[PDB]
């Protein structure tokens, strides 16, 4: 099923996120937890940047848009393109 | 000078770790919606580094005692998602 497909997807993230942060092994409740926090955090940017556009004259939602969402949930954009960086390096496995 | 611009203009470059569907998914539920790949995919990048700044909070706590990530490194790094404090 989609759910299930979901899941796993984000259990695997998770997964990758943790290698490169530097974890070998995890505590099941502590996956449980990041993968939680994970679709609840992109559900927010979601509702933010819904609220958000709303106010705008464009159909469209704009890249500039969802920067300033970022910044208003208090999300430190600057660090970002630094990041994006590493994470390409980033592997599934 | 503009590290930012730079960024979003090669987010059609980058593959997130998180599947766009998975994103899209997540968004179209909270009622948000866009045609741009690249807003997908710099929320992907967004929710991905939340939680990598979760991870390096407890790994910092785990090296006060290769590396297991456990609830007591983790509990911590928490603090500031918790119940709406006012
Ligand atoms: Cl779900």
């Amino acid at each position: 099923n989609y759910h299930l497909a979901r899941r796993r997807t984000l259990q695997v993230v998770v997964s990758s996120l943790l290698t490169e942060a530097g974890f070998e092994s995890a505590e099941k409740a502590s996956v449980e937890t990041l993968t939680e926090m994970l679709q609840s955090y992109i559900s927010e940017i979601g509702r933010s940047a819904k609220s958000y556009c709303e106010h705008t004259a464009r159909t469209q939602p704009t890249l500039s848009d969802i920067v300033v969402t970022l910044v208003e949930m208090g999300f430190n954009v600057d660090t970002l393109p630094a990041y994006a960086k590493r994470s390409q390096r980033m592997v599934i496995t | 000078s503009t590290p930012l611009v730079d960024f979003l203009m090669q987010l059609e470059d980058y593959t997130p770790t998180i599947p766009d569907a998975v994103t899209g998914y997540y968004l179209n539920r909270a009622g948000f919606e866009a045609s741009d790949p690249r807003i997908i995919r710099l929320i992907s990048l967004a929710a991905q580094k939340f939680i990598s700044d979760i991870a390096n909070d407890a790994l910092q706590h785990c090296k006060m005692k290769k590396y297991t990530l456990t609830m007591e490194d983790l509990t911590p790094a928490l603090s500031e998602y918790g119940i709406n404090v006012k």
